[PDB]
C-alpha cells in the first residue's frame, strides 16, 4: 500500500502563481506513475498533469498548457505541481494519484492510490 | 454438507505486499468463503505488473470469488472489467463486517465503474463503517436501497453521488421489479429485490 498527502493549496490572487506538492507513505520504493487531478463544484473529476516513474515523460490537460509544471524526486518521494498565471476557472479541489508501473496516464480510471486532497480558490 | 474455508485478505500474510488482488493471488482464493481482512481490486489488476512479474487479470478469474459470504474487513472496487454490468463475482457475499475501513471510515467503497447495477443480492449486513458508491457514470438502482436495513449502528451513513442520475435511470427504465417492496433493489431482477411485497419462495419473489 501507499499513502499520499496533498500539501501547498490554498487562495491565490487572480493571476498569481502556486505549488502544490504531494508526498508518499509506504512501500513508495516502486515504479509508480504519479498525477495530478482536480474536481470543480458541480462538476466532474478531471485530469490536470501527471510524471512517469523516471520523470522523462510527462502530460499536461489543454487548459492548462504552458502555464503548469509537473516534477518529481524519488528520493524525497514526492510530486510537485507549479501552478503560474492561475485563474478562477482553476479554483478546484486537487487530487495527487498514483499508478503502479512506469507510465502516467490521461484518465483517472487506471490510478490505484488517491490523496485526500488539497483545496485550491482563486 | 457444508463446508467453509477462512483466507487472509490483501495486505495480509500470504498477500502482505499485494497491491490488489491480481493474476497471480486469485487462484489463492479458491473455495475461500470467508476473508479476514479486506478486499482491494485496483486498477492494476487488469493493467498488469511488469515490476512484480504478474501478468494482467483475466475477468473470468474473478468468478472464483464467489464462495465469498464474508469479509470482515473492507470492500474496495477502483476498477472492474467493462463488459461486464454488475459485481457478479459477488453474488453471495453476505456480511461486511467493516472493523477494518478504508481511510478509517469506509467499510464498503464502489468506485468509479461502468457498471448498471451493484448486483450485491445476497448482502444482509454491514456491521460497521460507512458506504460510499461514488462516481459510477451508469449505475443506476444504487439510490433505491433502504440502508437502514443493512447496518449495525446508528452512526453509518452513506455517500452515494456522481452515478447515473435518477432522471435518466427511471427514463430507461432501470428501476426497482413491481415485486420488490418499497425497500430498493440491487437491480431489475426480482431476484435483486432488498425483500419481497407479497410472497417468495426463497430468494425470487
Ligand atoms: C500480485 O500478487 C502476487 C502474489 O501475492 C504478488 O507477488 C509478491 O510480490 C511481493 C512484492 O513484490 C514479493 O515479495 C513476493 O515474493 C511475491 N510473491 C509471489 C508469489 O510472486 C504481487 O506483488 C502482486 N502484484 C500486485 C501489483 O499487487
Ligand atoms: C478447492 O477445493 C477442491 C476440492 O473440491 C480442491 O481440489 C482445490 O485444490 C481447492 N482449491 C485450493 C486453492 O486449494
Ligand atoms: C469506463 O468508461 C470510461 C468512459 O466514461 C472509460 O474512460 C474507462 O476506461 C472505462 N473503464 C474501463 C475499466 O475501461
Amino acid at each position: 500500500q501507499v499513502k499520499l498527502e496533498e500539501s501547498g493549496g490554498g487562495s491565490v490572487q487572480t493571476g498569481g502563481s502556486l505549488r502544490l506538492t504531494c508526498a508518499a507513505s509506504g512501500r513508495t520504493s516502486r515504479s509508480y506513475g504519479m498525477g495530478w487531478f482536480r474536481q470543480a463544484p458541480g462538476k466532474e473529476r478531471e485530469f490536470v498533469s501527471g510524471i512517469s516513474w523516471r520523470g522523462d515523460s510527462t502530460g499536461y490537460a489543454d487548459s492548462v498548457k504552458g502555464r503548469f509544471t509537473i516534477s518529481r524526486d524519488n528520493a524525497k518521494n514526492t510530486v510537485d505541481l507549479q501552478m503560474n498565471s492561475l485563474k478562477p476557472e482553476d479554483t478546484a479541489i486537487y487530487y495527487c494519484a498514483a499508478a503502479a508501473g512506469s507510465a502516467w496516464y490521461g484518465t483517472l480510471y487506471e490510478y490505484d492510490y488517491w490523496g485526500q486532497g488539497t483545496q485550491v480558490t482563486v | 454438507l457444508e463446508e467453509k474455508k477462512v483466507c487472509n485478505g490483501i495486505g495480509i500474510g500470504e498477500f502482505k505486499d499485494s497491491l490488489s488482488i491480481n493474476a497471480t493471488n486469485i487462484k489463492h482464493f479458491k473455495n475461500c468463503t470467508s476473508i479476514s481482512g479486506d478486499l482491494h481490486i485496483l486498477p492494476v489488476a487488469f493493467r498488469g505488473d511488469s515490476f512484480t512479474h504478474t501478468p494482467p487479470l483475466d475477468p473470468q478469474e474473478l468468478d472464483i470469488l464467489k464462495t465469498v459470504k464474508e469479509i470482515t474487513g473492507f470492500l474496495l472496487i477502483q476498477a472492474w472489467p467493462e463488459n461486464r454490468t454488475d459485481l457478479h463475482a459477488f453474488e453471495n457475499l453476505e456480511i461486511i463486517r467493516g472493523r477494518t475501513k478504508q481511510h478509517g471510515q469506509f467499510s464498503l467503497a464502489v468506485v468509479s465503474l461502468n457498471i448498471t447495477s451493484l448486483g450485491l443480492r445476497s448482502l444482509k449486513e454491514i456491521s460497521d463503517g460507512d458506504v460510499i458508491i461514488s462516481g459510477n457514470k451508469n449505475l443506476c438502482y444504487a439510490n433505491t436501497i433502504n440502508w437502514k436495513k443493512l447496518f449495525g449502528t446508528s452512526g453509518q451513513k452513506t455517500k452515494i453521488i456522481s452515478n447515473r442520475g435518477e432522471n435518466s435511470c427511471k427514463a430507461t427504465g432501470q428501476v426497482c421489479h413491481a415485486l420488490c417492496s418499497p425497500e430498493g433493489c440491487w437491480g431489475p431482477e426480482p431476484r435483486d429485490c432488498v425483500s419481497c411485497r407479497n410472497v417468495s419462495r426463497g430468494r425470487e419473489c
